[PDB]
């Protein structure tokens, strides 16, 4: 995209294309789940005897 | 060209018609326009 040649058009639809995949990024984070537990969503930590 | 943030090549361009190349008033034949000028302030404070 960061090239001048694309004209206003094709920028829209890269960034279109860009806005869905930080989408998934946000989605999987959000979703990814073990036992109840979110893994990716939380800043803590985990004990194991 | 590369794949790091500045990292580019420049194309200039240029505005090319009878404009910029002069030619307007070619005139062979000596017949033509000039479309002459659009008065201001101080042309008109100098006409009086």
């Amino acid at each position: 995209a960061t090239t001048g040649t694309n004209s206003d058009s094709d920028l829209d639809s890269i960034q279109d294309e860009i806005k869905s995949r930080l989408d998934e990024i946000d989605r999987v984070s959000g979703q990814t789940q073990f036992n109840g537990v979110n893994v990716l969503a939380k800043d803590g930590s985990m004990k194991i005897q | 060209v590369g794949a790091n943030d500045g990292e580019t090549i420049t194309i200039d361009l240029k505005k090319i018609d009878s404009d910029t190349l002069g030619l307007n008033g070619f005139n062979v034949n000596g017949k033509g326009t000039i479309t002459n000028k659009a008065a201001t302030v101080s042309d008109l404070t100098s006409a009086g």
